């Protein structure tokens, strides 16, 4: 099927492989950054979940603004005062990249309260594509994620969603999730999604496939299995609203596993 | 960079996102095209096609691609310059169009439009507006893709991605009968109405409506069905009522191409995205045994 690209899927990947190095954020950005903090952040990131399904935008749209967010705070100081003014042009830059019928610049001074006026929001528009000189096809967990499901034998919604919402669980927290790439989150949220629903675990064929073993994503599995297991008592819980309704199969409100046996 | 290095030569061209003047480097002697692209400041920002030409560009470095070599910004407009390269396609064709254009430099381009574009799906690129005038020449036989203000990068699998994509006479039947899902074909076919447009000169299929779009391609290839084209029944935009059109014979679609032409064109003709050939397997394809790059 020419819809998984038979002929490229190979090139593709070890170019989103590539390129996921260079659209990297400084993973210890919020030390540096006088004024602003993890959870700051986590609450921004958790305010875009909600803007995306109130404009109801794709998964791929929320991932590429936190990609822009995090680099471009890995580049310039910013107040809390326009933290949100950072968060608003990198979900309409996403937007405009990525969406077929994008909110106009109206609908996103709307949201913010009025915080802002539309010239900022335009002027922050531009900036952040300063900062980030136009490199905006940024590969994203969900890039890895659709990749990883054709290795599915039969595929499964269930799966399919659970491991779409644990990639968006780590969204939130920069602390630990900045210090994994997104091939990697993507694989032990697949992993941990595939082994909660059926009992299976990481395909040898996309260890062939990415050369990730279990024991390199043992780490980033420890992390994200105790992120699964906190996740109704994070302060932040738009994702897990997300993920109850009957479109995502309700995969938020399956109890995660206990153990994942090595 | 800055605007006071470049001496504007003349407008080349226009388009609704801005006007496209020929310029020189004052201080070096390179010969650019600006894309001048104006700002919404107050209303709507940085268009969305100019994010998409820009940041797309800026990943597709290959010699059949035209090089993006800078992007000045104002706080009001954003001047995109470009390698400035002789002509398009179709203005060469239209003056080719009593002379002919000699089979090896058909090949040599088609060879290299083929190299383009494979490197764009190998980079999860669609262009989407593949045509003759968006196809760049210059005066040592080389040509390139352009204008990506249409393209995309896309997922694998792909997803719904705009519909309202690629000039009427250059597009693929799965867009007209109304899919969910199009890819990496949708160009092959651009390329493939391009291939027989470069032996010809004339537009292969050169409709005046979607409709119309359909009955030309049905009328040449004859009308799909379910053994050459399994899902063609169940799609959207089918109709049970088409006529029931024999195949033309290639060698009256176009008569100058050898048996080896023909092959190729059909297979980036194929009716079934699936079947449809890439462009990375093109490349092999017989033929290109023996391509050569001559000069216009
Ligand atoms: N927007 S920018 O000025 O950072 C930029 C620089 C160079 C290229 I090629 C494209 C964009
Ligand atoms: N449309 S575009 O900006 O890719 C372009 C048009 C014409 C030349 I000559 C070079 C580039």
């Amino acid at each position: 099927g020419v819809n998984e690209v038979p002929d490229y899927h190979e090139d593709i990947h070890t170019y989103l492989r590539e390129m996921e190095v260079k659209c990297k954020p400084k993973v210890g950005y919020m030390k540096k950054q006088p004024d602003i903090t993890n959870s700051m952040r986590a609450i921004l990131v958790d305010w875009l979940v909600e803007v995306g399904e109130e404009y109801k935008l794709q998964n791929e749209t929320l991932h590429l603004a936190v990609n822009y967010i995090d680099r471009f705070l890995s580049s310039m100081s910013v107040l809390r005062g326009k933290l949100q003014l950072v968060g608003t042009a990198a979900m309409l830059l996403a937007s405009k990249f990525e969406e077929i019928y994008p909110p106009e610049v109206a609908e996103f001074v709307y949201i913010t309260d009025d915080t802002y006026t539309k010239k900022q929001v335009l002027r922050m528009e531009h900036l952040v594509l300063k900062v980030l000189a136009f490199d905006l096809a940024a590969p994203t967990i969900n890039q890895f994620l659709t990749q990883y499901f054709l290795h599915q034998q039969p595929a499964n919604c269930k799966v399919e969603s659970l491991a779409m919402f644990l990639g968006e669980l780590s969204l939130i927290d920069a602390d630990p999730y900045l210090k994994y790439l997104p091939s990697v989150i993507a694989a032990a949220a697949f992993h941990l999604a595939l082994y909660t629903v059926t009992g299976q675990s990481w395909p040898e064929s996309l260890v062939q496939k990415t050369g990730y073993t279990l024991e390199t994503l043992k780490p980033c599995l420890l992390d994200l299995h105790q992120t699964y297991l906190r996740a109704p008592q994070h302060a932040q819980q738009s994702i897990r609203e997300k993920y109850k309704n009957s479109k995502y199969h309700g995969v938020s409100l399956l109890n995660p596993p206990e153990t994942l046996n090595v | 960079g800055s605007m006071e290095n470049f001496q504007k030569v003349e407008k080349i061209g226009e388009g609704t996102y801005g006007v496209v003047y020929k310029a020189r480097n004052k201080l070096t002697g390179e010969v650019v095209a600006l894309k001048k692209i104006r700002l919404d400041t107050e209303t709507e920002g940085v268009p969305s096609t100019a994010i998409r030409e820009i940041s797309l560009l800026k990943e597709l470095n290959h010699p059949n691609i035209v090089k993006l070599l800078d992007v000045i910004h104002t706080e009001n407009k954003l001047y995109l310059v470009f390698e400035f390269l002789h002509q398009d396609l179709k203005k060469f064709m239209d003056a080719s169009a009593l002379t002919g254009i000699p089979l090896p430099l058909i090949k040599s381009y088609l060879f290299q439009l083929l190299q383009g574009l494979a490197f764009c799906h190998s980079h999860r690129v669609l262009h989407r507006d593949l045509k003759p005038q968006n196809l760049l020449i210059n005066t040592e036989g080389a040509i390139k893709l352009a204008d990506f203000g249409l393209a995309r990068a896309f997922g694998v699998p792909v997803r719904t991605y705009t519909h309202e994509v690629v000039t009427l006479w250059y597009r693929a039947p799965e867009i007209l009968l109304g899919c969910k899902y199009y890819s990496t074909a949708v160009d092959i076919w651009s390329l493939g109405c391009i291939f027989a447009e470069m032996v010809t000169r004339r537009a292969l299929f050169p409709g005046d409506s979607e409709i119309d779009q359909l009955f030309r391609i049905f009328r040449t290839l004859g009308t799909p069905d379910e053994v050459v084209w399994p899902g063609v029944t169940s799609m959207p935009d089918y109709k049970p009522s088409f006529p029931k059109w024999a195949r033309q014979d290639f060698s009256k679609v176009v008569p100058p191409l050898d048996e080896d032409g023909r092959s190729l064109l059909s297979q980036m003709l194929h009716y079934d995205p699936n079947k449809r050939i890439s462009a990375k397997a093109a490349l092999a394809h017989p033929f290109f045994q023996d391509v050569t790059k001559p000069v216009p």
